[PDB]
């Protein structure tokens, strides 16, 4: 343990710190304030205390934890709520009985008082074990059962003792591994450097789609499981709807939510909304909080915690990927994370690069987004997992002036472009399809050719229809509406129908709460069939007014595609679409 | 025969220093050094047994400031042992590199053996003697109309691609590599990836595999998750491999330096870590010097049949060419190929904007013998009429189509039939320079002979 | 592509005010054009009759 | 009245297009350039104060 | 012999080095890297080494040479390429058998193996000889014949012995001077410090124009022989081809082409092209390379050597001025000289000043540009040389608000501002007529009244036409071209004609590679007469549309005046232009 | 300036100090300050540049016992034609006026290219009019400045929003600005315009306007001179 030497603001210099490492967390003061070591000069080490540094005398002990900013990985992560430092908010509240977070509170980030069921893996005594090898399983939840216990990625050696099946806590030993001497002993949990990405044997190319459940996001601008997206994340735009959809209807088997500096009243909103979520499963209705970890982190929190919130979240997501689970990591307020990073850079004194942001903001964002992606996990068995990052780009939504916004839009491949104007116009989920884009359609063409062949063609057809509709709307604004040709009128009418029924999804409604991929494909096929039939009728020379008068029934039938409830599912709803598609042709032909 | 390797059979023990005085940012201030070299690359051993390489950047009396490529996290003053190699950073180069994949630091990530070194060359290299240079006069027919007729790439040129985040800059440079060939009769590409993502790295590697280039390409992949400080040395290693191949083995080397924007970003981060001048936009005041030491390693030399052609792929931060990275790169290199978002959103591929583009080696390699005699005049006339088309489009958007003159209407028609037919190609359609010149002459035949004021009278009489 | 104005803190505010005024003038002139064009179609119909 | 109104509509639409395509873009570009130059001056002052 | 203490980039603080003077030259390291002392903090002496610094260890020896950075003047340089410290690159390549610049190579600046044919001057034994007096002439090459061997400045006395006519090398004694009883031995060469300008008897107001060859540069914004010039612009604007097209086709008796922070391929192009080019001066077609020496400092060469390259080139120009040749030194980038200065200052830790450029940058630029000027040489016989400095500033981002650009505009007299809008669309030269200016317009009135009396009136008329068209186009882009009068239509049409035919001059075409002053004057006459005829015919009452449709033949004849080859001669070309005007009046009279 | 102070105070002469390139002098100050690693002002200039420039500029004027004067006209090079630059700013602060030479006027060809809007003379109100030069000097100068400012603003408005926005007064101001830059400001070198002749020319320029539209002219002067 060292001693304090100088305190001038949050920066603290500690004399007698020989053996201290850079970016190492130390316990500063008699209240055990946690702080990282910024620079070392011989004995003296410079420390940024995470909490408030007031009241720190000279000579206060500075214990050396010996590890960088670490993450508590193990059973007991799932339902808990954390901060950037990963301190349990619920456990802190229960321990202190106060609405505040006391300075230097050392509640363990994982519940050491919970007995966890443990079932040993295929690895027996004497069998070689390497990093990431699943040597056991833990029944944690209902949604997430069999929490696969992994050997730490850096750890290696030969098993000497393994814990027999039973109930264990995180504190007591589970595995004893010998590597040129029994220098290793493993419990149910382990720690990982937060800045250091968790290694994998191979990072595959993200091919499977991330079905968010929304028709627009799943058809026009799809994301791949393991892909990085981008959302404006401005208030009054539907980012809450997107977050709830990704939480409960997505394909991801786990969710990591990080606030990294969002407002307090907001944190209250998310922390009171997510526990109220319920995702229907095969068994019964169980909370979406059973598979989602909230890294709640407000503006009042330490700037170091705000800057490390997204890193803790991505490290948790990497851990759950290393178990073969598909994780979606919803990053709310990446711009506020960048603001925290800029505040830390200014405190350290580094020169600004663009709009006051540090010179390494782009590199940090690129590394963070590259930490995502599908990857076969380290160690046997050969399970495969994926981490998808959904990042609310900026409260300054989609503003290229912000360097963080420019970097996020340049690095992420999907931008879902919420529009405040459409949100005001009662459009849900308020996606501005003109500016929104996705670069994952090229890689998703393989999955579509494997499962739903016509999907890329129909998606491109609807994109062309929407572009032609924008052109026709501009033409009808410039000149008279009747000046448009029959084909232009048909395109405008079909696009209006598409916006009203297909694009506009009522998430709160029970029928269209979660549109499956097959239902979205069927609706897209029906809409394209209707548009093609109308175009063929126009080419035949029939009057468009008479055609619409005759095909109002077909228009109502295709608009009912939203109202077909996917509760029946599979061929039960697919067969109904065949009749609807057939009715869109016989009536049109007559 | 070769007496250079005779000095190789010598063992030079290395001093192991535990005297790490201090660490700050990416630098370690290391004291009690015995005669520190100015640019020695040291092997720094962490307490955890990890070994990170670092090179000294400043040396006081018995004190060397080492910057480590991997980063200073986890470095300690009690336990970190620093082993001074006593020499600058040297990459083991051999003809066996062609066909291998290397990391950002030059270590092989191809799951093969370490390079059986044929020689050790300093990555920083040396400036080529201007008297020893040969001006590149051998035109390359890249198969792209916008790059072969409007602009023109001679063999030892430094011709970057200026693009933005979402533009198909990777696809266009991949098209050039798979179609590059001397206009009047093979390239051994050397690829340097700096800060690109796994998608881009896999795209380039798979494109080389598909085109069959991987048998003659060396890949230096420094992905986005790789250390940022070694994005500085990745292009130096790739260009030292290229210099070896070309000038010594007598090969013709294409050098693709993808994300020189990321290289300059790493350079700015390193400069801002120190107390250095901010130049413009925060980039170091010596960024011109560093980017020049990168770019000007290309070209041809006298007495050797090898050459280096560089196509540094550059990402424009805000699609502006006045940013420091694009401005300094345009000042240093011998041209630029400008990929345009205004055309990519228009749907054109390749979305190459011709007006901001340039090739300083078109005068040479364009002529009566190297190419068809009309090439220079046709290129100048196409530039003039393309600009007239842009001005006519702006004036149409302002004051309607009616107010445009006959020349303005002809220029708008030429602009449409030029962007939609001349610039636009398939991703795998290679157009011979004569084919593209015939298309260009059709586009000029849109105009009357009188309005073609750029063409010399003899050329116009013999080709209109 | 831009006005050759010497950068200044006051000049930035003056140019932002000029941008706001130009946007206001553009909106009001578009409204005037729309109203006059509606009257224009009315006048053309009256001319035909 | 038709002729006069046609002339006035023509000049008004000409002014509208002129504004929206020259005055607004030129003024926005001038704003961006002035802000960039002010940021450069602030960075120079920051570097001088850091020295 | 000092020892190296601190090394950081191009600067090397050397300890145990008491007695080192400011701006002296030290041989840092074991390879004897050329350096220059910037500060003396006690025994420490901060040194900017003019070579690559990597590999220097603490404790390496540093020899004090005792003399400043001295460029070695004498016969031999004419057709050579140098490395900033005046290291002949050809000799370096032949000695090292490599394609790189070896570190610390010490090849002589002037070749000593060559034997020179010395012819004694008017000065004999016993005649008092002062600094700059020509005591002999040597035949260098067919173009620079009678390379006058000047007595070094600051050296005086009586000639005790002068060598007779014969063949001598540079090491051999040529003349011996006794001053204050101390004999001094003189050879064909002599070293002169680059920092101190070479003295002259009296600088004069330059009156004869430096004929660039470019039409716009010759007519609109002329430069005199001995006037500081400036070519700011972005990349691709053409500030290097203007420099090259001015070093090829000007009337300067010699060229000092200096490349600071330029591509080595550019200097290689100069090496390949200049021997194949020929000049009509001296009464015979001699290669251009016989009168141009090059100071090549490629942009990847050591940073600190750019100032050395600038100063070496300007001192070579001053030496040939002292011999009496109307030299023009062409710095490729004073902007890159400024960037090198900023890098050295930042390494030194000096105060940033503007954009990081050190606060003495303006003073150094002003001094370097003040080195120029037409001047009577220091010694007898009387002769009036000139140094026309034309340095291409390269502002960052293509914005003329850079400190280097502002300082250069303050010090120079001719501003050839380049616009990247005209650099694109291949409108070269891309000279921005709006911002460009030349302050020698008034002082060139004597030459114009002597040779082409109407030339200033024609250039004033062309400037008026271009300015009127700029205003009219600014109006038209907003309010359309319908409201213009017929006179405004004529102004816009003839200004488009001027910008597309006269002002724009392709520098790589046979016809417009070098447009001499007489062809330029005839072209101005043609364009101005066409404009005047159109204005008069419309003022008479003709409709401009029908008039243009009728006189399209005359308009195209004017637009094709570029292609008149100057190789046909002054008389033949003038005959073709005289018939053009006659064919112009008749066609306009007919319509 | 100490030579001028001698000649004007100890020998009772009238001196006209013509310090030129005070921008170069302040650049020398910045170079000296930068070598001392002092706390800098704007653009790196010394913080005491106001004090140095005041010490130099304030050495001008008349003292009681002496019958001599120091008229100071320090020529000053605005580095980028920017008044906001520290050298022109601080000088405006110390000096009492300025003669703003306009690059736009020089490009238009007006000599002298003096832009009268940023130009100022703090001692005009005391040295002009009321029998010192003529009764109409101050009012005429005020009216000329007002009409030139109106002309500049109306020319900008006509360039932006067309000629329809400009009223009759604005069109008159445009015509006045043209005839003012072209005939009043424009004056070839070696041409001595006496203040009375210049005032007569200024009145001829002002007669373009109707008597009612001339605002700043006092009614008495307007009746006596229009
Ligand atoms: N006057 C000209 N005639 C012909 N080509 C020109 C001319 N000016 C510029 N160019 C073209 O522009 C290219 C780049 O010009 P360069 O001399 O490099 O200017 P800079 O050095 O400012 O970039 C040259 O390769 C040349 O082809
Ligand atoms: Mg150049």
């Amino acid at each position: 343990y060292g001693a304090i030497y100088s305190v001038s603001g949050p920066v603290v210099i500690a004399e007698n710190m020989i053996g201290c490492a850079m970016y190492e967390l130390v316990k500063v003061g008699h209240d055990n304030l946690v702080g990282e070591v910024i620079r070392i000069d011989g004995d003296k080490a410079t420390i940024q205390v995470y909490e408030e540094t007031a009241g720190l005398t000279v000579g206060d002990p500075v214990l050396r934890t010996g590890k960088p900013l670490s993450v508590e990985l193990g059973p007991g992560l799932m339902e808990t709520i954390y901060d950037g430092i990963q301190r349990p908010l619920k456990a802190i509240k229960e321990e202190s009985q106060s609405i505040y977070i006391p300075r230097g509170i050392d509640t363990p980030a994982l519940d050491r008082t919970i007995k966890w069921q443990f079932t040993p893996g295929k690895f027996q005594v004497g069998d070689h074990i390497s990093g990431g090898d699943i040597y056991g399983s833990v029944f944690e939840n209902s949604l997430i059962s069999s929490h696969k216990i992994l050997l730490p990625p850096r750890s290696r050696g030969t098993i000497t003792w393994i814990a027999p099946a039973g109930e264990y806590t995180l504190d007591e030993k589970i595995l004893e591994v010998e590597f040129d001497g029994k220098k290793s002993d493993f419990t149910l949990y382990h720690t990982w450097p937060v800045r250091v990405p968790r290694p994998v044997t191979e990072k595959l190319s993200a091919d499977y789609p991330l079905l968010t459940g929304q028709r627009v996001l799943d058809a026009l601008f799809p994301c791949v499981q393991g892909g990085t997206t981008c959302i404006p994340g401005a208030f009054g735009c539907g980012k809450t709807v997107i977050s709830q959809s990704l939480s409960k209807y997505s394909n991801s088997d786990a969710i990591i939510y990080v606030g990294c500096g969002e407002r307090g009243n907001e944190m209250a909103e998310v922390l009171m909304e997510f526990p109220e979520l319920y995702t229907e499963m095969s068994g019964t209705k169980e909370p979406i909080m059973k598979r989602t970890t909230l890294v709640a982190n407000t503006s009042n929190m330490p700037v170091a915690a705000r800057e490390a919130s997204i890193y803790t979240g991505i490290t948790l997501a990497e851990y759950f990927r290393d178990q073969g689970k598909n994780v979606s990591m919803i990053a709310d307020s990446s711009s506020r994370w960048a603001e925290a990073l800029r505040e830390i850079s200014g405190r350290l004194g580094e020169m600004p690069a663009d709009q006051g942001f540090p010179a390494y903001l782009g590199a940090k964002l690129a590394s963070f987004y590259e930490r995502a992606g599908k990857a076969v996990a380290l160690g046997s068995p050969d399970r495969t997992g994926s981490v998808s990052i959904v990042a609310a780009v900026s409260p300054a939504g989609g503003d290229f002036s912000d360097p963080v916004t420019t970097a996020t839009l340049g690095i992420t491949q999907v931008f879902w472009g919420l529009d405040k104007k459409l949100a005001q116009r009662k459009h849900f989920p308020s996606i501005n399809t003109s500016v929104s884009y996705s670069k994952y359609t090229n890689v998703l063409n393989k999955f579509y050719d494997s499962n739903y062949p016509e999907f890329p063609v129909l998606r491109d057809r609807m994109k062309e229809i929407l572009s032609n509709a924008e052109e026709l709307e501009q033409v009808v604004q410039l000149v008279g509406k009747s000046a448009l040709s029959d084909s232009d009128k048909i395109t405008l009418d079909v696009a209006t129908l598409i916006k009203e029924d297909f694009l506009q999804q009522n998430g709160y409604s029970t029928y269209d709460a979660f549109c499956p991929i097959w239902k979205t494909f069927d609706m897209m096929r029906a809409f394209i069939s209707y548009h093609d039939e109308a175009q063929k009728a126009v080419a035949n020379g029939a009057n468009w007014s008479k055609l619409a008068d005759s095909t109002g029934d077909v228009k109502h039938a295709v608009s009912s595609s939203k109202f077909f409830e996917p509760s029946r599912g599979e061929k039960e709803v697919h067969g109904e679409f065949e009749k609807l598609l057939s009715t869109m042709q016989e009536r049109f032909a007559e | 025969n070769k007496k250079a390797v005779e000095q190789g059979f010598n063992v030079k023990p290395r001093l192991n220093y535990n005297t790490v005085s201090g660490v700050n940012g990416p630098l370690v201030i290391l004291e009690k050094v015995k005669f520190p070299r100015y640019n020695e690359i040291v092997n720094l051993t962490l307490p955890d047994g990890t070994v990170r390489q670092g090179q000294v950047l400043e040396i006081r009396g018995d004190r060397a400031i080492v910057q480590v490529f991997e980063g200073t996290s986890g470095i300690d003053v009690k336990k970190t042992t620093v082993e001074f190699t006593g020499e600058s950073l040297r990459i083991p180069v051999s003809e066996d590199m062609l066909g291998r994949i290397f990391d950002g630091s030059g270590r092989p990530i191809d799951n093969g053996p370490k390079v059986f070194a044929e020689d050790y060359l300093d990555i920083n290299g040396s400036p080529i003697n201007p008297y020893a240079r040969i001006y590149p006069e051998e035109m390359i027919s890249t198969g792209v109309s916008a790059i072969d007729t409007m602009n023109s790439i001679a063999r030892g040129q430094k011709i970057p691609i200026f693009s933005a985040s979402g533009l198909p800059h990777n696809e266009i440079a991949a098209q050039i590599c798979r179609q590059a060939g001397l206009v009047r009769p093979n390239f051994s590409i050397v690829f340097a990836a700096m800060g690109v993502n796994l998608e881009t790295a896999r795209f380039f590697k798979q494109d080389f595999e598909e085109n069959g280039s991987l048998e003659r390409t060396s890949l230096f992949l420094n992905l986005a998750n790789d250390p940022t400080i070694e994005r500085i040395i990745t292009p130096r290693l790739a260009l030292t491999t290229a210099e070896y191949l070309a000038y010594q083995t007598e090969r013709h080397v294409l050098t693709i330096l993808t994300d020189m924007s990321s290289y300059a970003d790493a350079l700015r981060e390193v400069s801002a870590a120190r107390e250095e001048v901010p130049g413009r936009r925060g980039y170091p005041g010596y960024m011109y010097t560093d980017l020049s030491t990168i770019y000007e390693r290309a070209g041809r030399v006298e007495g050797r049949n090898g050459s280096i052609t560089q196509i540094p792929i550059l990402t424009m931060p805000n699609d502006d060419i006045t940013h420091p990275i694009p401005d300094l790169t345009g000042y240093i290199t011998e041209g630029q190929i400008f990929v345009d978002r205004q055309l990519h959103n228009k749907g054109i591929y390749p979305p190459i904007n011709v007006l901001p583009s340039l090739s300083r080696l078109m005068k040479s390699a364009i002529g009566e013998g190297m190419t068809r005699k009309d090439h220079g005049d046709v290129s100048n006339q196409l530039y003039a009429k393309y600009a007239i088309g842009k001005d006519a489009a702006a004036m149409k958007a302002v004051v309607g189509e009616e107010a445009l003159s006959i020349e303005d209407k002809l220029s708008l028609e030429f602009l449409e039939k030029f962007e939609k037919t001349f610039i636009t190609q398939g991703a795998y359609e290679d157009r011979t320079v004569f084919e593209s010149l015939d298309q260009a002459w059709s586009l000029l035949r849109i105009y009357p002979k009188e309005m073609l004021n750029r063409i010399s009278p003899k050329i116009l009489d013999e080709f209109y | 592509n831009r006005e050759q104005v010497f950068p200044t803190r006051m000049t930035l505010g003056l140019m932002k005010t000029k941008l706001k005024g130009a946007n206001q003038g553009y909106s009001l002139l578009k409204r005037k054009s729309e109203a006059l064009t509606k009257r224009f179609r009315d006048i053309t119909k009256r001319i035909d009759d | 009245a038709f002729i006069i109104l046609d002339e006035v509509i023509k000049v008004t639409n000409r002014r509208v297009n002129a504004i929206e395509h020259v005055i607004i873009p030129r003024t926005e570009n001038t704003i961006a350039y002035i802000n960039s130059e002010l940021d450069e001056l602030d960075r120079e002052e920051f570097y001088r104060l850091k020295k």
